[PDB]
């Protein structure tokens, strides 16, 4: 039953029938194949997917649902913080609430409405079966009781183990099951050590019982705008994504800018980086911190392009108390970082890691 | 008492130079200032670069990753004065080196040094 | 019998156990009680010297301010906020001087004014408390200077600007009694009252002398704000009380903290803050022990209490350590605070039967002035 | 040692606080800071003002005027620090009076206080 | 046996009977000599501090010199001037930095220059000596800057200017070599040349690299200028020596400065300046004591001298004090300088028969740092 | 002899004959009743003397004679400054090479030459028995040798026990025979804690054996002209003293404007006072130093003319070090410091203090 309940997930994740023309589901832009997100080139490069109907892009680079079911349903810390919830500016509160959307999005699946999900849903007797035994009959003749259980489904289905099996290299040193080399193991010194630490660790301090490497809290760290991905999008030159502030009831003009910090586990496979898949190489996304660290003039240029990162796409909110560290990255603590990084790969990803 | 002995880390006395947590503390204890344990006193600038060790906890037997962090902007306290330098490294391994004085990123850019606070940042590898 | 030391190591590890997160930060002091104290160590003249800021009921540093040279300290009575006047130098010790006022939020400890103090104005001296004084609003604070004659600066707090010097006669220490008045010592044996406008000469008024020429007066009498009341002893003990409460100067009956006895037998009071008064119970501590007559800046192992309105004994306390200063809170049973410069530390007794209570050490260099505020 | 005794003056070594002319010194003695008896260290500045005490020379049985001088400029030396009292007296006889930084007159407007000397000026009377 | 304070009553004494007249003036200190020793306190991290000026055959204090926080001391090696990098706060330790050099007469201790360092730049650390050093030709002091990144500052003390700073690798510490040239070690176990003008990217040139990753080699090595011999024990005591009198670095054979059962029962070097050299005898001076392998940084109590060139010990000393640091004078019959952080005092050994002769106390607070000239 | 000689000198000082037309002695402007200084009032008051003429007024006040003996010959010392010497600009190097320049002085005795003087020596039996028992027989018709056996004569004199007597309070109470009052006692804390006492003590440090509160040193204290004075001597309002730069030999610049440090002995009845006479009150000496210190609007007037004190004659050299001491005298330490310098009066003198 918690079993059937995530069987059922499984099937809907990979079924197309949740798509308006059918050529697309959820494992079309979360390729289990590449740790849950978008391998297919589109106008922006692979910075942005391409929806269902085959020509409209997002504005958003698609993230891993590797490790999001650890994510704390969205809230409001005691210190004013925001916190948890699911996508880059944290406008569904919980995996259940954002599961229903990619499906009616007209950019992603497109389904018009969610009569015409219960109606894909009615036309397959697995899921007149699968659906019936765990809410009741007619659940798939009532559109609100069909979409609410197959958000619960998919919500159910990312919570298995599939989705955070834990066994990267990281995970088997911290069990003793072996070592990091020193190149890995200087790495590890150096986020711990610096500013990664106070928002790509879990806890401010303690030690967590199951380590995702995001605190889950929104900052602003001053990215430029992605032009070929918002070129692609359509939403206009003069648009301003506002990240946390987008959320419905958030009106803090504070939280413009600010996004949720991502979990680093399987990062070295998962790029382009950013919420706007902005840096190709992850060399790059460690790089652009030390713009606000470095003197050299090398560090206000993006090695991509050989031009300047470029002006953030929000100048005000800059979580500069944290990003103003006093110290810059030189190119062997790059290089630990990268090796460190690496070391969060899954286990049946590490075959990607060459490539 | 014989400084030159190896060092003993009890968990009873935060206080102490002996506490577990301040095996590689060079300076001033800040809970003896007004902070606490983890945190700074008031009207100095808590920095956020750090020193790390692994220090051994003898209430559970294990070994911890202590981040130190300074609390910067004030003449040194002058209270609980503690010098521990368990697995303390030469200053061309930086991350492990205690005689620098850590107070990068603290706010009003203060970098005097008060006292040390000792949170854990995670466990030994 | 658990140490505040203990019990930090058990939360601790009751957190760490329970997995209990909280985040690194900056702490806020406790709010301003009658039990908190400052401790300030002068460091025996160095160019940089600290305040503590004590909770003298948990016996715990709170907090620590900075200072320059001879900085002296002052304390709003209401808590509401504490300053001092300080002098640093452009390196260290040499170069060009600058004086200034800070004013200090008394929970941040950050500093809310910094009021610079025109041509290096500030008397340089071993600390003095009477030195430098606020008004009872708490919105002028009047510093003295000796250099190149008796002086004192009124320095408006509510605009944050130094004002004006005063011109007065040749006398010492500042005892403000209303928002435009003080009082302060002449080299001539009376007081002179100060009455001071915005601007104009002040008009200064003096009492008729109130000691002879050959009875000294020492330099840090006990001045109760609240209750308008100096107490001023001498270095035999004679306590003279003046009441300051009418607006006008209204001497009181002379009294002696020692017996005719007692001072045939050596008895006399001697340290740095040698005298505190205690509003409430109208009680007077003295600082004494036996010593020769040219002792009088030594350490002190007695403390005797008199009611001040008639005189009479009410304890003699064996304080168990060499003690300079005492002070007392300004509460119901309240604290005797007995601070021991050699020692560096700060003894917390029971005013009422003297037993020790608890101890703070390691404070600073020299420490020397004990200041409290009156809540009540 | 006993500090409430009677003073009882010396005059065999100048870096003690019983030295017959340290009778009324406060702060510490120039000749070990690199000054002498009566010269003040090289980089301090010396004041012109002074204070005075009538101080007993147990060799001669006389009393010399000593008119003591700071030298200034510089923080306090911390060597051979002595505070004695014989016949000063309150602020507000000031010439008497110890408590004072006596820097006055120094060159470059120096007032911080390094250390004292102790010299002669006169018989007493 | 007669102390100097004896000395000086009986010469005063005489003067008062035979009615000698002298002026109280500013006292110069002696011309520098071989037996000049510079004895600075960092303070434990105080944000002012104080070098002694000591003349140690009659152990006695010349002068002072104050610093800021955290101040590197320079002698040049002919006796022509001192200098220091120090670092000032506008109100004490808080408000804006100012980084600076001072260049001071080394009789009256007047600073000759001031020199301003723009934007902060010196490196805040415990103090090691040879992280601001002088060229051999006395004209340009070289200053490390750790934040943001490892960097080397360039001050012209002929022309009393900042000139710039230099990138480096990620290296420290600074033996200058040449006007234009000095050497630093990296973190990859290599030495780096760095060959600088007044603009341009430097030249940096790596030599081998010469010890294992898990060897590591102390912050306090000794470096003679005049020998170009830099000598850098190890925690086990195990010495390397680098001869860059060739303007090149050449490995000599490393040598144990303790044998294989001393090792084995638990002997190692420890304090902070843990090792001198003699130019003129080529002998190596090691503090060691028994003792557990992370207590590197506390006293030891003995001394072990061994041949440079052959690495023989010719001696090992019970100095019969806690001591942290040690030194030699560079003349012949030198002396041994053993500096005790926790007595702050400075004792003065014969370093031929390891006898103490005698001592300088009351040495600021927390002294560490000892500073010789090599006038030979 | 000695005795014979001073006795020699005592005849010539009250001797009218060493002047031209014999109106005058030593005595006219060194009066024995007034501390050997000039009670007679010219045209600028007692600032300055008139001479044998009648007319002619000098240019500086006539100083005292006592204790004059005390002084060393003038010097260069080992620090470099100027000492001793006689005369407010220390022109004359002791005190037989000043006794001639009166004489010959034509604002003063305005004897022609020295052979003028040897005349009315020879004239007087007197000085041809004295003079040829101390000095040889026809010492007095030889010009020079009689002029310079004069000026011996005339210093011995002025070398005896009644110049210098050591009798006032000050000296009773040094030698503890009685006390100061309490206000004198105050004065003399004041006078040796203060700046005075860096010019007006004889060593910088120990006790003299016979103290004339001077060190004998050469100081421009900034001195405005005296108006008066200077327009009855006739030198003319350009004219400037130069003090001790106008010695010859001295070519030192630094040394323009700066004067002897006189003796304080007496001084509470030689008045007025300074090189000028240009302060007729004791009180208003003091409060001038008041000038480098106070910041009081009062200390910038002379409280004898109720106007600013006026520019210094000389503007450079000034003794900033001494003068700028950082500290004010209030009324009461100005009252000390006048009871204190009238116990340096000659008991001789202290009917005179009234
Ligand atoms: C056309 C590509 C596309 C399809 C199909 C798609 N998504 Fe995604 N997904 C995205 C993009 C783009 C975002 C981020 C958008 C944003 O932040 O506004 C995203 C974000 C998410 C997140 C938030 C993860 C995080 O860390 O914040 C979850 C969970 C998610 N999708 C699950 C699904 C499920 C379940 C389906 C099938 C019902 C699905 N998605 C269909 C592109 C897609
Ligand atoms: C002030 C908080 C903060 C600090 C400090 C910080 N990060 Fe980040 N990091 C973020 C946030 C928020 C994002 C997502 C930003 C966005 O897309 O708008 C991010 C994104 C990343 C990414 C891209 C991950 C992805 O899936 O796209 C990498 C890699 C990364 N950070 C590594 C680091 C490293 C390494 C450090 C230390 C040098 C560091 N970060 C310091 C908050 C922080
Ligand atoms: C007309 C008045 C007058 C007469 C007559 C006179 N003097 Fe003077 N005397 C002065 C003045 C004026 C000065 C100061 C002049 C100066 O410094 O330039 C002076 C200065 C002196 C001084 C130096 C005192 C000092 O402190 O510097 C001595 C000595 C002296 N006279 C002795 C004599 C002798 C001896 C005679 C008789 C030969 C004599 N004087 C005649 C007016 C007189
Ligand atoms: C810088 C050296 C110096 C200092 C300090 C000094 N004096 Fe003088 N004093 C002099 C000199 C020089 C003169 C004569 C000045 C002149 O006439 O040109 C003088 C003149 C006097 C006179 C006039 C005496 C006379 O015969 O005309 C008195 C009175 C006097 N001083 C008192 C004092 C007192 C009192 C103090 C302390 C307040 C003091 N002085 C400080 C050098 C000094
Ligand atoms: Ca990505
Ligand atoms: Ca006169």
């Amino acid at each position: 039953a918690d079993d059937a309940l995530a069987a059922l997930g499984a099937q809907l994740f990979v079924d197309p029938a949740l798509s308006r023309n059918a050529t697309q589901s959820c494992a079309t832009c979360h390729d289990p194949a590449r740790a849950f997100t978008d391998p297919r080139e589109g106008k922006a490069g692979l910075a942005v997917s391409v929806g269902d109907d085959g020509q409209s892009h997002g504005d958003r680079n698609t993230p891993t649902l590797g490790y999001a079911a650890l994510v704390p349903a969205f809230h409001r810390d005691a210190n004013g913080k925001y916190k948890g919830g699911q996508f880059w500016d944290g406008r569904a509160d919980d995996l259940k609430q954002q599961a229903g959307q990619p499906m009616l999005n007209p950019v992603e699946m497109a389904m018009p409405d969610r009569a015409a999900v219960a109606a894909r849903l009615r036309d397959d007797p697995a899921y007149r079966t699968g659906f019936e035994a765990l809410f009741g009959k007619g659940v798939l003749d009532d559109p609100e009781r069909a979409f609410d259980a197959a958000a619960e489904a998919l919500a159910a289905y990312q919570a298995t183990g599939e989705f955070s099996p834990f066994d990267s290299k990281y995970d088997r040193v911290m069990r003793g099951e072996e070592k990091f080399t020193p190149l890995e193991e200087f790495g590890y010194t150096v986020f711990i050590t610096w500013n990664c630490r106070l928002c790509h660790m879990q806890r401010k301090q303690g030690v967590a019982e199951r380590e995702t490497f995001t605190n889950f809290e929104y900052h602003n760290i001053g990215l430029p705008v992605n032009e070929t991905a918002r070129e692609a999008s359509g939403l206009g030159a003069d648009h301003v994504d506002h990240g946390l502030l987008a959320r419905p009831g958030i009106e803090d003009p504070a939280q413009s800018g600010r996004f949720k910090v991502p979990s680093l586990r399987n990062v070295a496979v998962t790029g382009p980086y950013m919420h706007n898949g902005v840096f190709t190489d992850l060399r790059t996304a460690i790089l652009f911190y030390n713009k606000y660290t470095s003197r050299r003039p090398e560090a206000k240029i993006n090695p991509e392009t050989g031009a300047p990162w470029g002006e953030p796409e929000v100048a005000r909110n800059l979580s500069l108390a944290e990003l103003q560290s006093g110290l810059m990255l030189d190119d062997g603590r790059v290089d630990a970082l990268v090796a460190f990084l690496e070391t969060l790969t899954d286990r049946r990803y590490e075959p990607l890691l060459e490539e | 008492t014989d400084p030159r002995a190896k060092w003993v880390p009890q968990d009873n006395d935060i206080q102490a130079c002996d506490y577990w947590r301040h095996c590689s503390i060079d300076g001033n204890i800040c809970d003896c200032s007004g902070g606490s344990l983890t945190n700074c006193p008031p009207g100095t600038k808590l920095a956020t670069a750090s020193w790390v060790a692994s220090c051994y906890n003898p209430t559970d037997g294990q070994s911890y990753l202590i981040a130190y962090r300074d609390c910067c902007g004030y003449n040194v306290s002058g209270r609980c004065p503690c010098l521990n330098t368990e697995g303390e490294l030469p200053v061309y391994r930086p991350e492990f080196a205690n005689d620098i004085i850590w107070c990068f990123g603290a706010e009003d850019d203060a970098m005097t040094y008060h006292c040390t606070i000792s949170p854990i940042v995670g466990k030994a590898s | 019998q658990e140490t505040q030391g203990q019990a930090a190591a058990r939360a601790a590890a009751a957190d760490l156990a329970a997995g209990q997160d909280d985040e690194p930060r900056i702490l806020e002091a406790p709010a301003p009680d009658a039990r908190r104290v400052y401790v300030n160590d002068p460091a025996h003249f160095a160019a940089v010297t600290q305040q503590f800021v004590i909770d003298g009921e948990a016996g715990r540093v709170i907090g620590m301010i900075d200072g320059g040279f001879l900085p002296n300290p002052v304390v709003a009575d209401d808590g509401s906020f504490i300053a001092h006047a300080s002098t640093v130098f452009s390196r260290i010790a040499r170069g060009e001087r600058t004086d200034y006022v800070e004013v200090f939020d008394p929970v941040t400890l950050l500093p809310t004014a910094d009021i610079e103090l025109p041509d290096a104005p500030r008397f340089l001296v071993g600390t003095y408390p009477w030195m430098t004084s606020l008004t009872p609003d708490g919105k002028t604070l009047l510093f003295y200077q000796f250099s190149p004659a008796p002086a004192v600066g009124v320095v408006d707090l509510e605009g944050k600007a130094f004002k004006r010097m005063l011109d007065v006669p040749d006398c010492y220490h500042i005892f403000p009694t209303a928002p435009d008045t003080f009082f302060m010592h002449c080299r001539d044996g009376s007081l002179a009252k100060v009455a001071f406008g915005t601007e104009g000469t002040p008009e200064i008024t003096h009492t008729e002398v109130f000691h002879p020429e050959d009875e000294f007066l020492i330099n840090h009498p006990a001045y109760s704000q609240k209750a308008g009341r100096l107490v001023w002893p001498t270095y035999t003990g004679k306590i003279h009380q003046i009441d300051l409460s009418s607006g006008d100067a209204k001497f009181l009956p002379a009294v002696e903290a020692l017996t005719e006895a007692e001072r045939a037998d050596g008895w006399r009071p001697g340290g740095w803050q040698q005298v505190a008064y205690h509003r409430a119970l109208d009680r007077i501590y003295l600082l004494v022990d036996q010593r020769d007559e040219w002792r009088h800046k030594t350490a002190s192992r007695f403390v005797v209490v008199l009611d001040a309105k008639t005189g009479e004994r009410l304890a003699k306390f064996e304080m168990g350590h060499e003690i300079d200063s005492i002070n007392v809170s300004q509460d119901e049973k309240p604290l005797l605070y007995a601070l021991s410069t050699g020692d560096k530390t700060l003894y917390i007794h029971d005013a009422e039967s003297g037993e020790e209570l608890r101890s703070v050490n390691q404070l600073g260099h020299g420490p020397q002035v004990i200041t409290t505020a009156d809540m009540g």
